[PDB]
């Protein structure tokens, strides 16, 4: 929908994708990418860096998980 | 030889080729990025597996990625 | 008496230990005057060791045929100086530094760039924090009950 | 109000409606609130128990250097061998009576309702045991005489409670201390102060 | 505390700090190493100097009164340096440890009253007693200042106050000379001064 | 300064002060208290 698909920018979500740096860990949607044909819109930006000096990366819609705070 | 593989989690930044020393990657287009472009490994029997690739790709583990394989005078970067 | 071990204020070999070792700096003591820096300290240091040796002695040290204070940490009553007694001081100064970086960790978790503060130690929140580790015996158990010792997986 | 000490602010997790609040809480340990419900009830009953302990030191040894009775000293008052009992059985009784008494206390403390309502059987008498309050029971078994009836407008009394109950606890690690480094009772060592002050301290023990 | 930007200075020809405006009772913008650039480390070390002064004063008066008192003004007090060897009324830790308790108390109080600027002036037991001192350092109460010169215009006690650090920062140097004199010379202060006196030249702290 | 404060609260400078307060602290305690194997007392 032209209304927006995914998180928030700026909710706080959960990484459920397994071969991530951050699996199980929170995050911070910065972007969610509405077009309705990219398979990762979903642009969090992380508090610590992966092992490549990198705090964001793409997630899709159903590897990701808002929590309740 | 080696076998590069470059998987869907790409962002179509040309550092992986603009990396590579030996003109295995190509970027090509594609629909599944804001860039609309993706990588793709042709010349992998030019791969040497230095994985200058693989240091240079920005992603949560890795999209380009490199299986050593079996190694040739060219793979092993013989110039005799 | 236990573990074959006779006490050291009744062996043969721990007395022995003593005055060898008391004969062994009365050799490098006939080389200088009675009164100067040299003779003094070395006079200062056979105190030293005759007091040691009378002080595990009095303490009911166990010493083995070889004539050295051999520790029990078995749980023996009269033997918790050995190991309990100062184990449970060790626990205490050990939970004391946890307690403190953990809680300093946690107070620093709240801000734009930690890392810094860990860098660049924060003086004031850790001397406030330095002394509340006096308690973590109880904070800690209290935090455990609470659920705020062990952190949550999300 | 006064908190302890000027030039502090009193932590924000305890102000105001407490018995004998001052703010004195440096070490953060009562900044988790169920913490400090459990401190405040561990406080009152230490005080409690520390002022039976004062009284029956002090009281025990007024009789003894005064010489109305011959009690034995605080510090050697334990192997007092008794002619119908003995320690081994006092040990015990009191091991079952206290825990029949202080797991009521905890089983109100985590359910007030509880000890009164259902199969609650303690000689019938299931409504003495109406708690009222945390760390203030009440009713007819334990304040019979009532002088508090209500407790949360009886700011003063409890005040005067946890007051009296700080001091006595702070006196009770006097007669631990006082009493293990120069071995006599608290009135000796108060008579010893009080003959030659300047001369008889803590630091006149060389 | 109103600034003076042509007040004479330490040195002559420099341009004292920024962190100096000439607010303070008697700033001659003497701060090279910059101790107090910031505004919380010059208001400690304000209080800092007033209370090493007034200790300072104190113990210049109770070395040199009782050594000028006993030299020529015929006293019997043992010294200033082995004062502490001799003997009292009570014992040597004893009577450390009672001034301590009770200078310990008033030290407190004045923690109280750096950290927050107001909030000992009750007394604790007669909250009608007070201290009327709006001022850290200078607390204008009964005890301290019963006689009302600590109030006025803040001209006057701008320049009374640098009276008093003035007074009170040679009674610094003067009491570290002490110390150092009784240190390499052997007799007391004023004994010094009379040596001094005797031969100017032959006296000092020179020896070869 | 609170640059210099800054530089002293640092990870190193902090370390060598708080090691070797703490080093005159055992230091002294074992010259005070030298040669010690067990805690006498209440043993
Ligand atoms: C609380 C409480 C405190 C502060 C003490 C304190 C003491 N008890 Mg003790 N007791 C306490 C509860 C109980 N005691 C005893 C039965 C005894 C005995 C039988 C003995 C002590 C002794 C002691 C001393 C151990 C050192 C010390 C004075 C010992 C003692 O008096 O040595 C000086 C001793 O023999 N207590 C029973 C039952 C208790 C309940
Ligand atoms: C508290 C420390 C203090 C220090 C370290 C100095 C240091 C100095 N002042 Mg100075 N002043 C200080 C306080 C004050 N001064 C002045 C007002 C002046 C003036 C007017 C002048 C100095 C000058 C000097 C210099 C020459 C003195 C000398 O040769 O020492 C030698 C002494 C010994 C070796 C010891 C023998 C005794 C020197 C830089 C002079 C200067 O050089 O001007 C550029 C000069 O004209 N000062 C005032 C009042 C505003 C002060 C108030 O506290
Ligand atoms: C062990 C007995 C005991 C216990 C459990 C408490 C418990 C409590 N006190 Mg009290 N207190 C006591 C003895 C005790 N007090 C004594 C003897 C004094 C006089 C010195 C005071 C004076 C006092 C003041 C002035 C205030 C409190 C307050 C509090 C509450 C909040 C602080 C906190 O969480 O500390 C929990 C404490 C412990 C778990 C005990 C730790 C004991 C350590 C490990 C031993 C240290 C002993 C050593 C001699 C020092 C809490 C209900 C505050 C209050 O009433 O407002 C809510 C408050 O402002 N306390
Ligand atoms: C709390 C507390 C505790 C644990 C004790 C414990 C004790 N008291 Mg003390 N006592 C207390 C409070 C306490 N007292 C108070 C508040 C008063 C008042 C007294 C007045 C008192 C007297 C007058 C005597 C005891 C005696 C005793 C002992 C025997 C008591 C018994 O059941 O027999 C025992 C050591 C007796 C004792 O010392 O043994 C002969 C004794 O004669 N107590
Ligand atoms: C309010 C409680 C209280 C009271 C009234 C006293 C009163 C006294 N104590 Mg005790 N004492 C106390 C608490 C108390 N103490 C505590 C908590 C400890 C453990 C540190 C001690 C440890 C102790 C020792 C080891 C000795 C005394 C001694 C004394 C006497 C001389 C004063 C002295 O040495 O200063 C000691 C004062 C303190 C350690 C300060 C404690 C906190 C104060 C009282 C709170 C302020 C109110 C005096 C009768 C001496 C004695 O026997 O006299 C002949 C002595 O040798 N006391
Ligand atoms: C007790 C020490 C002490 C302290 C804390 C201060 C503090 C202060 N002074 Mg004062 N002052 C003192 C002693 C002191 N003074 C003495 C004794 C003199 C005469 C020599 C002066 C002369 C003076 C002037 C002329 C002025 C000040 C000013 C100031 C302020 C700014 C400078 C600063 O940050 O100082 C902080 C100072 C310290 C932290 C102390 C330094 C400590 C190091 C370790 C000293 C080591 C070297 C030293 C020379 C050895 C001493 C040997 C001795 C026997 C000679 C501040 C309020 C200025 C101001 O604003 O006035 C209100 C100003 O204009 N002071
Ligand atoms: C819990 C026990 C406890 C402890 C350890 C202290 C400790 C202290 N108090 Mg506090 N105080 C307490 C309870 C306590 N107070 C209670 C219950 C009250 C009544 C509300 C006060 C009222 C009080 C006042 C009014 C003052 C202090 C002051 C002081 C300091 C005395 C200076 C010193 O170290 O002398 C050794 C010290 C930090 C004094 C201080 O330094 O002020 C900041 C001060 O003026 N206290
Ligand atoms: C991990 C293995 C290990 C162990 C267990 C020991 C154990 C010991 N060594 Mg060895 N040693 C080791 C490794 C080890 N060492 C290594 C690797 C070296 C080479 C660097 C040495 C070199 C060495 C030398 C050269 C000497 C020792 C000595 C000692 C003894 C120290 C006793 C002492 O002074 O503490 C006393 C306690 C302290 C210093 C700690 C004080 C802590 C403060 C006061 C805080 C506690 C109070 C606090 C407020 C809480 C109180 C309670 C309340 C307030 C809550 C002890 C038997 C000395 C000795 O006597 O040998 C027998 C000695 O001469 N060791
Ligand atoms: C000298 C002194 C301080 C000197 C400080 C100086 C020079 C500071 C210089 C600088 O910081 C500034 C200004 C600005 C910075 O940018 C630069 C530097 C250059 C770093 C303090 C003395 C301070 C001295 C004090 C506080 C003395 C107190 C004395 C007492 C209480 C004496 C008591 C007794 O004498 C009696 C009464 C009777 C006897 O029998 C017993 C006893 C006990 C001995
Ligand atoms: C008696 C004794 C003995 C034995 C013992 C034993 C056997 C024990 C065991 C024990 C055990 C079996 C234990 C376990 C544990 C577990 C766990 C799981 C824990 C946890 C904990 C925690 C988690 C904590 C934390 C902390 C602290 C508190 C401190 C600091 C900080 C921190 C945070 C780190 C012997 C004879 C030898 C000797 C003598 C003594
Ligand atoms: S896989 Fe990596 S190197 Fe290749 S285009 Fe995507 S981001 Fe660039
Ligand atoms: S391993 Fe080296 S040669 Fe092979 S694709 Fe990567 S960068 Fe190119």
């Amino acid at each position: 929908k032209p209304p927006p698909i995914g998180p928030k920018r700026g909710s706080k979500v959960k990484i459920l994708r397994r071969e991530s740096y951050w699996f199980k860990n929170v995050g911070s949607v910065v972007a969610v990418d509405q077009d309705p044909k990219t398979r990762y819109p979903v642009v969090v930006r992380f508090a610590k860096v992966n092992y490549a000096n990198i705090s964001t990366n793409n997630y899709a819609l159903d590897e990701v998980e808002e929590v309740a705070a | 030889s080696h076998s590069v593989k470059i998987y869907d989690t790409c962002i179509g930044c040309t550092q992986c080729v603009r990396a590579c020393p030996t003109d295995v990657l190509e970027m090509i287009p594609w629909d599944g990025c804001k860039a609309k472009q993706i990588a793709s490994a042709p010349r992998t029997e030019d791969c040497v597996g230095c994985k200058r690739c693989e240091s240079a790709c920005p992603t949560d583990f890795l999209s380009v990625r490199v299986y050593l394989w079996h190694e040739t005078t060219r793979s092993m970067g013989l110039a005799y | 008496d236990i573990s074959g071990l006779t006490p050291c204020k009744d062996s043969k070999q721990f007395a022995k230990r003593e005055k060898q070792q008391i004969k062994k700096l009365e050799s490098s003591l006939k080389l200088y005057a009675p009164e100067s820096a040299p003779a003094l300290a070395l006079n200062a240091q056979i105190e030293k060791t005759k007091r040691r040796f009378d002080n595990y002695g009095k303490y009911g040290l166990l010493c083995g045929s070889d004539g050295l204070p051999h520790l029990i940490v078995n749980g023996d009553q009269r033997h918790w100086g050995e190991f309990i007694t100062p184990g449970i001081l060790f626990l205490y100064i050990a939970g004391w530094i946890g307690w403190v970086g953990r809680s300093y960790l946690i107070a620093i978790s709240g801000e734009k760039k930690p890392a810094m503060k860990e860098i660049i130690i924060d003086v004031p929140l850790a001397s406030r924090i330095i002394f509340r580790g006096f308690i973590w015996p109880v904070a800690a158990y209290r935090e455990f009950l609470n659920g705020d010792l062990i952190a949550k997986d999300v | 109000r006064a908190t302890w000490l000027p030039g502090l602010n009193p932590p924000p997790y305890l102000d105001g409606n407490l018995a004998g609040d001052y703010g004195f809480d440096p070490l953060g340990l009562g900044e988790d609130p169920e913490s400090l419900k459990w401190y405040v009830q561990a406080e009152l009953v230490h005080s409690r128990f520390a002022m039976l302990g004062v009284a029956g030191i002090l009281f025990t040894d007024l009789l003894r250097t005064t010489g109305i009775r011959n009690l034995p000293v605080w510090y050697e008052a334990g192997a007092v061998k008794f002619d119908f009992a003995s320690t081994k059985t006092l040990i015990v009784v009191q091991f079952l009576l206290m825990g029949f008494a202080e797991t009521k206390r905890y089983m109100d403390f985590v359910s007030p309702g509880s000890q009164a309502k259902e199969g609650s059987f303690f000689f019938g008498l299931e409504a003495a045991l109406e708690g009222l309050e945390p760390g203030y029971p009440g009713g007819p078994l334990l304040n019979p005489l009532g002088l508090a009836k209500d407790v949360q407008n009886a700011h003063d009394w409890k005040l005067k409670e946890i007051k009296n109950g700080r001091l006595a606890m702070m006196a009770m690690l006097g007669f631990f201390v006082q009493a293990s480094v120069t071995h006599t009772g608290p009135i000796d060592n108060l008579v010893e102060h009080l003959s030659n002050p300047w001369h008889k301290t803590i630091i006149q023990t060389l | 505390v109103a600034a003076d930007p042509d007040r004479p200075i330490w040195f002559p020809g420099s341009t004292p700090p920024e962190w100096l405006d000439g607010s303070l009772p008697g700033d001659f913008g003497f701060d090279p190493l910059g101790l107090s650039s910031d505004p919380d480390s010059l208001k400690w070390n304000v209080q800092a100097e007033i209370v090493h002064c007034r200790w300072a004063m104190l113990g210049a008066a109770g070395i040199f009164i009782p050594e000028f008192l006993t030299k020529i003004g015929i006293l019997n007090t043992p010294s200033w340096y082995t004062a502490g060897e001799q003997e009292y009324f009570t014992d040597k830790t004893t009577l450390f440890v009672v001034e301590l308790i009770l200078i310990g108390w008033a030290e407190g109080r004045r923690w109280a009253d750096i950290i927050k600027p107001g909030s000992v002036n009750t007394d604790p037991v007669f909250p009608n007693n007070k201290l009327t001192g709006t001022d850290v350092g200078y607390p204008g109460g009964l005890w301290f200042d019963p006689l009302g010169w600590g109030s006025g215009s803040p001209a006057k006690l701008k320049e009374l106050r640098t009276k008093e650090i003035k007074n009170g920062r040679l009674a610094m140097l003067a009491v570290m000379g002490a110390w150092f004199q009784h240190i390499y010379t052997g007799t007391g202060p004023i004994d010094n001064l009379f040596a001094h006196l005797a031969d100017p030249g032959h006296a000092t702290i020179f020896a070869a | 300064m609170r640059d210099l404060k800054t530089y002293l609260s640092v990870a190193p400078v902090l370390s060598t002060l708080w090691f070797g307060s703490l080093a005159g602290l055992l230091i002294e305690i074992n010259r005070l208290f030298p040669d010690a194997l067990t805690f006498p007392f209440f043993s």
